[PDB]
């Protein structure tokens, strides 16, 4: 039966029936050849999507679906802090309740209500066996019935093996099959005691059954305006992208600009960088924490434009006692973390390390 | 107590220098002044960085990477000090060298030596 | 049997094994309560020192506190703060002198205030506790000053300022019993009242002269401000005991802690705090030994104790080793402390039995001076 | 050995806590950091103020007043530390009181306690 | 047999009998010497700290110089001055931080400059002797920085002024050569050479890479900066020896301080101070023991003497202590210096025969440094 | 002829014919009934002394002759500094220079000369007897050799136990005969430890076989002027009193204001007091001490007066070092100081304190 379920996911997220002209399906933006990411061109080069309708462009970076079942769904830790749920923003509290919203959006798959995707559902003699045999006779007739089992299918399609396999050099190692390089291990360790622990690993002790490199929490590190995609975007140029700040329900100012924190799995092959995808080169992600600790001219430099990084987008509540560690990774250090990451790349993308590297 | 044999982990008291956590820390144990085995005693300042080391646990017979946390802006507290040196490489290896005092990231700002704590932070390898 | 490092073992053993996850942070220490002791390390003149927070119950530091040089400590009788009167210099042990109060809260160990003092006012001494003392309200700290004369510092520590300096009498020490009046003892054998509620000058007046010029009062006397009891030994250990609580001092009669045949085969009290005062039992203690008559700031490794009232000898504790001071706490069934600066360790035991039950080492470099609260 | 015996003054050897001039030192003795018997170590400064005491010199049978003066602007020094308290007074006879830090008249101000000197002043009486 | 305060009793017994009479004052300490030597003691973290300048020959304390924390201490060579680099807080461990260099006048012990650093810019490290290093005209010292990154601070002791931070690639301790060059070790395990003007990136050539990743050389080198030898020992007792006598890094051949056997059989270096050399008799000195190859901190009970051209052994002494550090005296008939970190004692030997000649006992908390000039 | 010699001063210590016009002697101004200091009431009370001639004044107070003997020859110490001499600044190497300046002074004896002085030695029968027998036949007739040796002999009569006897009752205590009151002994240990020791003992460590409670050191303490004995002398309103720096030979102007210190025995009767008479009572010359250490308003006011002590005469040079010790003494201990100061009474002046 749960087999069944994902069975039936399986389908639909490769179905462009899903969206409005048929174009679009969740496996158009989240490829399976790309770790669930996003290779297309659009006018913002690969920052963000282009939706249904072939010209709306969303304002966020395609995330990877790879290991985000193993994100908790949206609540508050025993320390006191928000954590999980779905989307950068964490609006959505969990996979079940994410899927449908690409299915409506107009910037994305642009079906107009329910109804339209039941519809669409019935039309398939396969979805009416599939879907009646799991939740009843006449589930694909009323509109909110189909939505939300097409909703839970893809959730637990999600939730396969298929999503989160686990078989990146890194968990070969730590499996004991085989040993890190040299450069891999300097990586690693500077992975774990440099400040990047503190927000990408899941525990902050003891060790995790299935780590996943982030904590789940929500962080503003400070990023600024990706100008080309929020141009494309058309939300215009003073908006302003709240983060954690627009879930619903959340109304404090402190959560203005927090993001939650990705999966460092598959970071090599998702290609470009942050929310808003404004970093192209994984180089430059790394780079970009320099701003807060070196002291030397080219810290403030974003290498890929060869001018400074630009203001934060939204410059209160930064993670300041985080980022601001005292220390600054020498480009030794930053080699090193970028073998550490490339070792987090599933075995069936390792392949996709080249790209010539 | 012959100090240059081998050194013999136990899991039985944090208070002493053979409790397998401490198998490279440097200074004086927090559970001793106040804090705990994993936190900082009152008035002091956690630190962000930290030295590792690969310290094996003889109850579970796995290999931890325990990463020792200076809490710093109080002078240091005299009470169980030790220094294990397991795998600790010198000063040009500075994530896993010992004499150097971890207190960045500190609130404050604060770099005084007062104690260690010893939280494993990850899996060995 | 189970050490608190062996409990903290096994329960950290347990947390990894169920996976339990938990945030490194800074502590509080627990609330304050009769238990909770303090003990102070003068480090043998250090220009640096150190104050241990101590659960007398389970034997336990659960806090320090980091001093200047020769730091007066404080703490106030309701549990709602500690304090110190304090001395750093500009480089280490020489250049800019600046001496200081420190507000402290008890259970995050922070500073709330920080108040200097003036032209450096501080009189630099052994420890000793009633050089420094609390109003019974908490608002007013007073320190004693030395150079160039007698004097007593003013320290407003609800507005967080020093006030002013005292002109007193060729007298010592500080036994606060109102908001606006203190005592203090005077070289000529009397006390003198002071009476300071105003910024005008105060009001000095003096008591009867109640000993003579050859018997010499220790420089750790117990005084009680909830009692207003001041019980001060002399070298011998006839005791002192005045009254306070109505205003103005009553003198009680005197008992001798030591029976004559005592007196004559070598007994003396000697140590630092040697006396100690149990307010609700009415009860007195006294570290003494058999010593020659100028080895009076030797260690000792008995206990006297006796009922105030009559004089009569409850028990004498033979303590097992060699203590400076001495302390109880002020709850009903008490805990004897019973500090050894040679050992620098706190042995802590039954004040009914004298029984050892349990101690803290590893106390600094020479510490002397035990402090607890009157909770009650 | 014995802490509550008699003191018993010597007059072969200035570094121990029997020395005769010593009979109410607290602190150290400042030969033992690069002072002698009655000068201070380089770097310190020398105050005026002392206490005294009258101590036996089993040498000539002679008693003398002693001046402890401190010598002041360091730490303590750690070397030779003795407590004598023979005639010791408490702190409302000040002058002959040695928990006093006697600092005062010593040049540029200097209060901290580095250890003490023994000279001679006067004889008893 | 007669001890110096044996000595000292008799003089003054004989100024007090013959009346002779002396103004009490303030000493100098005589005049540097080759047989002068420092032992700095770190207290084990402390917030304050302690030098002692010592009488090599008579085993004598004759002087000492408080310090910060963990502060690094210098001697020029000509016996004109010393110098250290240190760090101190408004409130002993917390608030405002100042680094600072003194000078000091190696008679009177005063310092002649107090300059201070900008923007706390020192490494806190237990005391690596080469992390702050002067040059070899005495003008200039220069010390290391970690945070935020590898750096080297420049402070002109002629004009009394910090000048500037040099940046650097990640290297590690600070060997000059020259009035505007020193040399660095890089985690590469090539040596750096940094050639510096009063302005601009300074100029950094590599020398070839000279150890391999798994071989470990020990924080404390012993470098001759009159000989222009660096002599870098590795965690089993091989020993590299550079020569920077030219201006530029020339590498020797390698020498075993143990046997092949006696590495089978356990030894290996161990300590702090671990090496020592004598210029003038080219020789090297290096602190071994049996122990298990994690138990390189440890004290070592005996010291091995080579040659430093051939390696072949010349002694093994067996100390007759825990020994965590060793140095020599730079002239003929040389003294072997032997520092006991659990005793706070230094044992002074006679390098030629190992036998202990004198001590000098109670050097502070944790005594672990020795420093001496190089006078000849 | 030791003894022939201070038996020859003795003499002439009492003899008014070395005075102009016969009206004083050595003795005059320097009355064995008052340890050897001036009774006499003139236009400035007892702090100067007046001359032969009935008018003039000096400047500064007549010292006892008491324990002058004690006192080295001017020299400079092993440390460096000027110690000894005779009057207040010094000025006479010892008390064979001293014994002439008397004699020959206009406002003191006011002989013309020596030959005036020889004059009048050659008129009495005893003493051509007396200097003849002690240096040689001749010796009246040539007027220095009579002056010289009128010196030597005066020099060797101060120099006998008559005016030293170490016989006070802080001399009994120390030989054991008796004890010190409580309140003395307080004096004694306050005076032993405060800065007073600095000054007034003769050696800065171990014990003095004769000790007269003074180092014969130069110090300026910073006194006022005497108004009414500055005045009297006539020296002017625009007069300074130099102190040591009127030495012939010193020249630093860092010893301008210097006095020498005096002993303080006997200095219970011999008001009043410094070196100019300023003060009439002991206790008010142990108060002026607290001019550099009491923060209180009375220590700036001259108990004697009411009105502040005043600017100090010489303003710079002063011993702040050993002045500004950082304890002020309270009157207790000045009570006690007080006490231990009259112990250092000779007994046969112990009646002039009742
Ligand atoms: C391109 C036009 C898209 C299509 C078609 C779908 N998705 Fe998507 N996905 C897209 C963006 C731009 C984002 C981030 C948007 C934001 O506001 O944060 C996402 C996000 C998700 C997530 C959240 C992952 C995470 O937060 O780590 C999930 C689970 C998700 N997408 C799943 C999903 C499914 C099931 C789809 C078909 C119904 C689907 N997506 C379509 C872009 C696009
Ligand atoms: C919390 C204070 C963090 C610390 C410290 C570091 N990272 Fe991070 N990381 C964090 C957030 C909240 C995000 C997303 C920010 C956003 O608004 O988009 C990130 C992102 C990355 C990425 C990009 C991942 C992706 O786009 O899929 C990389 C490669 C990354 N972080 C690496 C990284 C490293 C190496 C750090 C140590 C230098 C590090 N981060 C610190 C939160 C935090
Ligand atoms: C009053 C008119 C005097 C007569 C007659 C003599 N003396 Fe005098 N004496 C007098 C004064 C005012 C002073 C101090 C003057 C000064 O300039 O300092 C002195 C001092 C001496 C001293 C020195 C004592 C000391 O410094 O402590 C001696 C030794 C001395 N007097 C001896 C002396 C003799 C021997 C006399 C007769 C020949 C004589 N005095 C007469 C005032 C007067
Ligand atoms: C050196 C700095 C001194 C110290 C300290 C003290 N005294 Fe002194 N005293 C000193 C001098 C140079 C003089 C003469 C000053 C002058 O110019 O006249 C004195 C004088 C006295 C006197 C007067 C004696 C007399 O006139 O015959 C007294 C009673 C006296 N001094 C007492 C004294 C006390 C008690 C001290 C400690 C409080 C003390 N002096 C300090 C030099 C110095
Ligand atoms: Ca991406
Ligand atoms: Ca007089
Ligand atoms: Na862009
Ligand atoms: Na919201
Ligand atoms: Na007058
Ligand atoms: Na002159």
């Amino acid at each position: 039966a749960d087999d069944a379920l994902a069975a039936l996911g399986a389908q639909l997220f490769v179905d462009p029936a899903l969206s409005r002209n048929a174009t679009q399906s969740c496996a158009t933006c989240h490829d399976p050849a790309r770790a669930f990411t996003d290779p297309r061109e659009g006018k913002a080069g690969l920052a963000v999507s282009v939706g249904d309708d072939g010209q709306s462009h969303g304002d966020r970076n395609t995330p990877t679906l790879g290991y985000a079942a193993l994100v908790p769904a949206f609540h508050r830790d025993a320390n006191g802090k928000y954590k999980g749920g779905q989307f950068w923003d964490g609006r959505a509290d969990d996979l079940k309740q994410q899927a449908g919203q690409p299915m409506l959006n107009p910037v994305e798959m642009a079906m107009p209500d329910r109804a339209a995707v039941a519809a669409r559902l019935r039309d398939d003699p396969a979805y009416r066996t599939g879907f009646e045999a799991l939740f009843g006779k006449g589930v694909l007739d009323d509109p909110e019935r189909a939505f939300d089992a097409a909703a839970e299918a893809l959730a637990a399609y999600q939730a396969t093996g298929e999503f989160s396999p686990f078989d990146s050099k890194y968990d070969r190692v730590m499996r004991g099959e085989e040993k890190f390089t040299p450069l891999e291990e300097f990586g690693y360790t500077v992975f774990i005691t440099w400040n990047c622990r503190l927000c990408h690993m899941q525990r902050k002790q003891g060790v995790a059954e299935r780590e996943t490199f982030t904590n789940f929490e929500y962080h503003n590190i400070g990023l600024p305006v990706n100008e080309t995609a929020r141009e494309a975007s058309g939300l215009g140029a003073d908006h302003v992208d709240h983060g954690l700040l627009a879930r619903p329900g959340i109304e404090d100012p402190a959560q203005s600009g927090r993001f939650k924190v990705p999966s460092l799995r598959n970071v090599a092959v998702t290609g470009p960088y942050m929310h808003n995808g404004v970093f192209t080169d994984l180089r430059t992600a790394i780079l970009f924490y320099n701003k807060y600790t070196s002291r030397r001219p080219e810290a403030k430099i974003n290498p890929e434009t060869g001018a400074p990084w630009g203001e934060p987008e939204v410059a209160r509540n930064l993670s300041l006692a985080e980022l601001q560690s005292g220390l600054m990774l020498d480009d030794g250090r930053v080699d090193a973390l970028v073998a550490f990451l490339e070792t987090l790349t599933d075995r069936r993308y390792e392949p996709l390390l080249e790209e010539s590297r | 107590t012959d100090p240059r044999a081998k050194w013999v982990p136990q899991d039985n008291d944090i208070q002493a220098c053979d409790y397998w956590r401490h198998c490279s820390i440097d200074g004086n144990i927090c559970d001793c002044s106040g804090g705990s085995l994993t936190n900082c005693p009152p008035g002091t300042k956690l630190a962000t960085a930290s030295w590792v080391a690969s310290c094996y646990n003889p109850t579970d017979g796995q290999s931890y990477l325990i990463a020792y946390r200076d809490c710093c802006g109080y002078n240091v507290s005299g009470r169980c000090p030790c220094l294990n040196t397991e795998g600790e490489l010198p000063v040009y290896r500075p994530e896993f060298a010992n004499d150097i005092i971890w207190c960045f990231g500190a609130e404050d700002d604060a770099m005084t030596y007062h104690c260690t704590i010893s939280p494993i932070v990850g899996k060995a390898s | 049997q189970e050490t608190q490092g062996q409990a903290a073992a096994r329960a950290a053993a347990a947390d990894l094994a169920a996976g339990q996850d938990d945030e490194p942070r800074i502590l509080e220490a627990p609330a304050p309560d009769a238990r909770r002791v303090y003990v102070n390390d003068p480090a043998h003149f250090a220009a640096v020192t150190q104050q241990f927070v101590i659960d007398g119950e389970a034997g336990r530091v659960i806090g320090m506190i980091d001093g200047g040089f020769l730091p007066n400590p404080v703490v106030a009788d309701d549990g709602s703060f500690i304090a110190h009167a304090s001395t750093v210099f500009s480089r280490i042990a020489r250049g800019e002198r600046t001496d200081y109060v420190e507000v402290f809260d008890p259970v995050t160990l922070l500073p709330t205030a920080d108040i200097e003092l003036p032209d450096a006012p501080r009189f630099l001494v052994g420890t000793y506790p009633w050089m420094t003392s609390l109003t019974p309200d908490g608002k007013t700290l007073l320190f004693y000053q030395f150079s160039p004369a007698p004097a007593v510092g003013v320290v407003d520590l609800e507005g967080k300022a020093f006030k002013r300096m005292l002109d007193v009498p060729d007298c010592y020490h500080i036994f606060p019993t109102a908001p606006d009046t203190f005592f203090m003892h005077c070289r000529d054998g009397s006390l003198a009242k002071v009476a300071f509620g105003t910024e005008g000058t105060p009001e000095i007046t003096h008591t009867e002269v109640f000993h003579p010029e050859d018997e010499f009062l220790i420089n750790h006397p117990a005084y009680s401000q909830k009692a207003g009891r001041l019980v001060w030994p002399t070298y011998t250990g006839k005791i002192h005991q005045i009254d306070l609580s109505s205003g103005d001092a009553k003198f009680l009669p005197a008992v001798e802690a030591l029976t004559e045949a005592e007196r004559a085969d070598g007994w003396r009290p000697g140590g630092w705090q040697q006396v100690a005062y149990h307010r609700a039992l009415d009860r007195i203690y006294l570290l003494v030994d058999q010593r020659d008559e100028w080895r009076h700031k030797t260690a000792s490794r008995f206990v006297v104790v006796l009922d105030a009232k009559t004089g009569e000898r409850l028990a004498k504790f033979e303590m097992g080793h060699e203590i400076d001071s001495i302390n109880v706490s002020q709850d009903e069934k008490p805990l004897l402390y019973a500090l050894s600066t040679g050992d620098k360790t706190l042995y802590i035991h039954d004040a009914e039995s004298g029984e050892e039950l349990r101690s803290v080492n590893q106390l600094g470099h020479g510490p002397q001076v035990i402090t607890t609260a009157d909770m009650g």
